[PDB]
């Protein structure tokens, strides 16, 4: 048959369309309120443009996140709470990229494993808000993809054309991220030089001296052993953001066919996407959208989550039991993390799912100070990661990664650190469009401390 | 010689000082651990960064180069290794 | 809140006195070590005695465990200097 | 053989101390046989070694040299050679971490079969053992006769040893992660393991850091070990001379019985064979200097043994005793540095610190061996010059030849497993300990 049959042969997909109609018809929290005609037309435009990432990149990330999930790698994710178009500039993107690469060197030494580097970037332009308004019946700022920061009626109108502004800014940002990471900014030795200066100039320099020396001897040892710096002159930074805005994420859906012929649906606005605390209703748009796209997925779970719910998300979002497909992002508060997480981890591990366990120590530890500035204390941010680690060592499970909001700018947004920031310091350089970020120094201090947690 | 007999009673005094350092490190460790339990039982953090840095920096002010390492040991015994 | 505050301030000043004591002990130890070093080397003997260092390090570990050697190391480097 | 011939006749026309008295016609037959045999090493290797030794003298590398005080045919076995090779490599990984530079690894092996004796005869008229290339250990008239045929036996044994050394280092014995596991089981098993814990943990974190950075390299699976020995016996050494022609067309004369040859303390007369032979050959050269050396005498050696001012060409090997190294070496260093030669400065902390114990056995105290290298490092740090390397006699077997170390070997312990056919060697434990301490010296 085989030789006969060989010469004879020589002479909108159907399942997806079901799931996609299901998903689009679900309720969607935290949406804008804009003209349906204008919206559709902007999606039509954005359905044809170059995506922000390509599918094989997403397949490579999935392989890396599977290593994380299996105890063989660590996930560092972070950047601005909210990107803005005004701030989406070379110096600022460079400032954050460096900070994250710098943190990653220290964490790699501490984990003794690769660190996967995921920036909050190239699309983090929507934010959840408690009401549609409330100051004076004037619309609340929902991020630069919906409306403007300016506190006026014209600026606060929900504008669908801002989805194109956002795509363009995203594109530019990813272009630069890629360019920097391939042209010398992610050089291991240049980054270690930057860490060495951080230590030398910190008022808490002596807290880090000895780990910093030890890392340094590690680097010099490679070079002594005759290692060519082929692997060491660059690195991959991946983009991520909260999949929030319905109209934008659907307009970036792309079909991708791999090498073994298999057709998949990707949201190619980013490598990785996550579902917020406020939008994770199990019958709602966001969870079901994430369930039908092949991108790796994150989910934010707060201190009210039960183990039963943890498992059901895991079943919804990881139904084919793929290590690292799904990342469970605990943001519980420093005082709740040691109570709540153990039970969550135990039920989920037992259900045969192998997720990445990630600590978001920012969003459970936010408060409003005497002077009315939203802030977070460094000690409480640190204590939640520390407790996260404690839980993992007690259960024998893998502390998968961290998700932190930071910038490479010398801001005064979070209290504490070596610079000893207090209530009165906060209005000096408070620059965030949304939540209080760790500044450059606090970010580096935190990487050294999470390095010590990993070494234990 | 005569200088060997002196060395033996100089070492005898190091030993007594080693007992003292070691007795005091133990005691210190008990107290730091209790502060830990008292802050934690009321919804507080395991670690207090500014207090840690202050001691480390003052140890350096006091004995120089080895100060941070000496302080690092007392900090590790008292609040545990991180993670 | 105010009651757990006040107590921690007392425990800290109590930690401070224990630190004063450890620091002051370390300083006199280090004089004596140096003095032993000068004595032995001024009469044509070695800077370091290995067996002696090993025994202290081993005593320290038997007494406080994990951190034993690192503490003894600090004192030895203070006494007889960094090697090299 | 035109410019060279003038210089060779001058070399062989000079007195050589420490030779055997044997029938010269026999020796000459043995030399004609050995002049046709494959060399122990080839010239491209020696050229590679010299580039590496240039890196040492210019302060970008460290020389680790060591092995048996004296090889014997009896002891030239797979287990014994693997043992020393393993120990040398294990030491080298620890020293590499401390130095933050490559370590050039140089074994006393495949030819360390000749030793200098003070009296030719003993008080009862019996000739002394001069090494397995001259006569036997067995103290009889027949076994102590100086036998030139032993030159062939030395060549056959050296070939086999060096063949094995190459096999081991290319087939996994020199793998970096395997060596580090042996270091780890050394630390976990030593009575002084707690002395080395922190440094061993730092190295491992460093190793795992390379792996985490995605360094996949064949560099880490294998390593080069160069052979060396004291160029003592005139007839064996001259019969292993070979002309090698370069990539660019130059004829150089090498003694290819080893990559590196050195001149002993008792054979370094300026007017004598050994110094003049060393001047002639293009192998890298070492020279042992003791406590009686003067800065002027040291500069005269540098002029003669390094006439073309080639960094790394000459290694000056200070063996002064711990009690004298701090007094004698500083002036020697300043004089030679000021004369414009860039030599490798190496410590031999063994031969200046030997003595006979109460029970009759020769031994060395670990503390005095350490104090000399410690002092050597102190002198270098003061002057701002580069500590180039160390030269140590050791074996990877559980011997009781040197006192001290973590196991506190004393006089009483020496008779247990004293096995050296000449000087007292550091056992495995002591060698691995010394590597850690010298790594700290390198770290300062
Ligand atoms: O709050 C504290 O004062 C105690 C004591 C401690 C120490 O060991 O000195 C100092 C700072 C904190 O990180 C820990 C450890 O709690
Ligand atoms: O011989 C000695 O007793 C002194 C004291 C010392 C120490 O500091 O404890 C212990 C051992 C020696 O190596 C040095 C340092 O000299
Ligand atoms: N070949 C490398 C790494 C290496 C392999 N095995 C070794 C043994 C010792 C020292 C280093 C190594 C080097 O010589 O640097
Ligand atoms: N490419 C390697 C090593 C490396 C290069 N640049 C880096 C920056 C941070 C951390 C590691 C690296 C890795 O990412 O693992
Ligand atoms: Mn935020
Ligand atoms: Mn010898």
């Amino acid at each position: 048959h085989s030789s006969g049959m060989s010469w004879t042969v020589d002479i909108l997909p159907e399942g997806m369309q079901q799931q996609f109609e299901d998903t689009i018809s679900r309720d969607a929290k935290q949406q804008p309120t804009w003209d349906r005609a204008q919206a559709e037309n902007v999606r039509k435009i954005l359905e044809s443009v170059p995506p922000i990432v390509v599918a094989p990149e997403v397949l490579e990330l999935k392989q890396k996140l599977a290593d994380v999930a299996n105890g063989k790698a660590f996930l560092l994710q972070g950047g601005d709470c909210a990107e803005t178009f005004e701030s989406n500039t070379e110096p600022h993107i460079r400032a954050n990229v460096k900070t994250l690469l710098q943190m990653a060197v220290v964490l790699t030494y501490g984990a003794s494993t690769p660190v996967i580097k995921m920036a909050r970037i190239a699309g983090q332009y929507a934010k959840p808000r408690s009401s549609d308004l409330d100051g004076n019946g004037l619309p609340n700022y929902r991020g630069d993809i919906v409306n403007g920061v300016e506190a006026t009626p014209e600026a606060r109108r929900h504008d669908p054309a801002r989805m194109i502004r956002a795509y363009a800014n995203a594109s530019a940002a990813m272009n630069l991220v890629r360019a920097l990471t391939s042209s010398g900014t992610a050089d291991l030795y240049r980054l270690s030089e930057w860490n060495r200066e951080f230590v030398a100039n910190s008022p808490a320099g002596a807290r880090y001296e000895a780990l910093a020396r030890e890392i340094d001897s590690g680097l010099r040892f490679m070079e002594a052993c005759g290692v060519s710096d082929e692997s060491l002159r660059a690195a991959d930074i991946y983009c991520s953001h909260e999949a929030l805005l319905v109209d934008y994420e659907r307009s970036m859906l792309r079909l991708a066919t791999d090498e073994e012929g298999n057709e998949e649906l990707y949201d190619l606005s980013a490598h990785q996407l996550w579902i917020g605390e406020r939008t994770r209703g199990m019958d709602d748009f966001h969870v079901n959208f994430a369930s039908m796209i092949s991108n790796p997925i994150g989910i934010k779970i707060g201190p009210g989550i039960t183990p039963e719910e943890a498992v059901a998300y895991a079943d919804k979002l990881d139904p084919n039991f793929e290590p690292g497909r799904l990342t469970i992002v605990a943001r519980m508060g420093h005082d709740k993390v040691r109570s709540v997480l153990p039970g969550v981890i135990q039920a989920v591990e037992a259900s045969g799912h192998k997720v990445i366990w990630q600590s978001d120590p920012m969003h459970g530890n936010t408060f409003t100070a005497s002077n009315g500035y939203k802030t977070r204390h460094f000690d409480k941010v640190i204590d939640e990661v520390q407790g996260f680690f404690e839980v993992h060592r007690a259960l024998g499970t893998h502390p998968g990664g961290i998700h932190i909001e930071f910038t490479g700018e010398d801001v005064t947004e979070c209290l504490g650190g070596a610079e000893d920031i207090t209530d009165v310091d906060l209005p000096g350089r408070y620059e965030s469009a949304c939540d209080p970020r760790l500044n450059t120094q606090q970010s580096l201090e935190l990487a050294f401390l999470v390095a010590e947690m990993l070494r234990n | 010689p005569l200088s060997d007999a002196e060395i033996q009673k100089y070492r005898e005094e190091i030993n007594r000082l080693d007992r003292e350092i070691l007795d005091a490190v133990k005691r210190r460790t008990k107290i730091s651990q209790t502060i830990g339990k008292t802050r934690m039982s009321s919804g507080g953090t395991r670690l207090v960064h500014t207090r840690e840095v202050a001691i480390i920096n003052q140890f350096r002010e006091e004995i120089g180069e080895e100060g941070p390492a000496l302080a690092g040991i007392l900090l590790r015994m008292g609040r545990g290794k991180l993670g």
